[PDB]
Formats: C-alpha cells, structure tokens, sequence
C-alpha cells in the first residue's frame, strides 16, 4: 500500500529504505502480501501410526 | 476655484486664491488558500464509471 504500487502485480518481497531526518540513521521496511492455497485439498492425506 | 469679485480702480485692492489639499491612503489585501491530497486508496481496485 505505497504510492505508485496500486493495481500492480505484487512480488515476493517489498524492501523499502528511508533516511531519517537531520542525520540520525536509516529506516527500513519489508512487506509481503501473500497466501498459498491448494485447489484439490482432498489429495492432502495425513497418516497416523495408531489404530482408528 | 471660486468666482471673482469686483473691486475699485484706485483703492488698489485685490483678492487671492487658496492652496490645494493633499492626503494619503493605504490598502490591505485578501488571501485565499486551497489544499488537496492524493492517496493510493483512491486508485486501488476502483472501477472506472461508465466502463465494465
């Protein structure tokens, strides 16, 4: 959600470097807007070593 | 200016004229300011009216 990034293809990581005021140091920001998913979850079988 | 007044030829009398008058004035002025802003929330995922 920064200026110039609206309605654009997102990427894995957004790295932003900002200089502090006067001369006090460096500011950093890292962003990630992601969600993994599976379209056939019925194939995600889990196994157990005990009896039913 | 005024209107001349008749006088005698031997009394030698006459009439004079008054001076002018000068003044000074000042003027203050008017000030108007307008402010605006642009934010990515106005562009992100918003349909253009009249378009599908």
């Amino acid at each position: 959600p920064k200026m110039g990034y609206a309605n654009t293809l997102g990427q894995e990581l957004y790295v932003f470097e900002y200089e502090k005021d006067r001369d006090e140091g460096i500011d950093f920001e890292a962003h990630s807007y992601m969600l993994p998913y599976c379209t056939r979850p019925q194939l995600l079988v889990d196994v157990r070593s005990d009896a039913e | 200016i005024s209107l001349l007044d008749a006088v005698d030829r031997t009394s030698r009398k006459a009439e004079t004229s008054a001076p002018e008058r000068v003044r000074q004035i000042s003027f203050p002025m008017m000030y108007f300011k307008e402010v605006e802003s642009i934010t990515p929330d106005e562009i992100q995922g918003v349909r253009q009216p009249g378009t599908a």
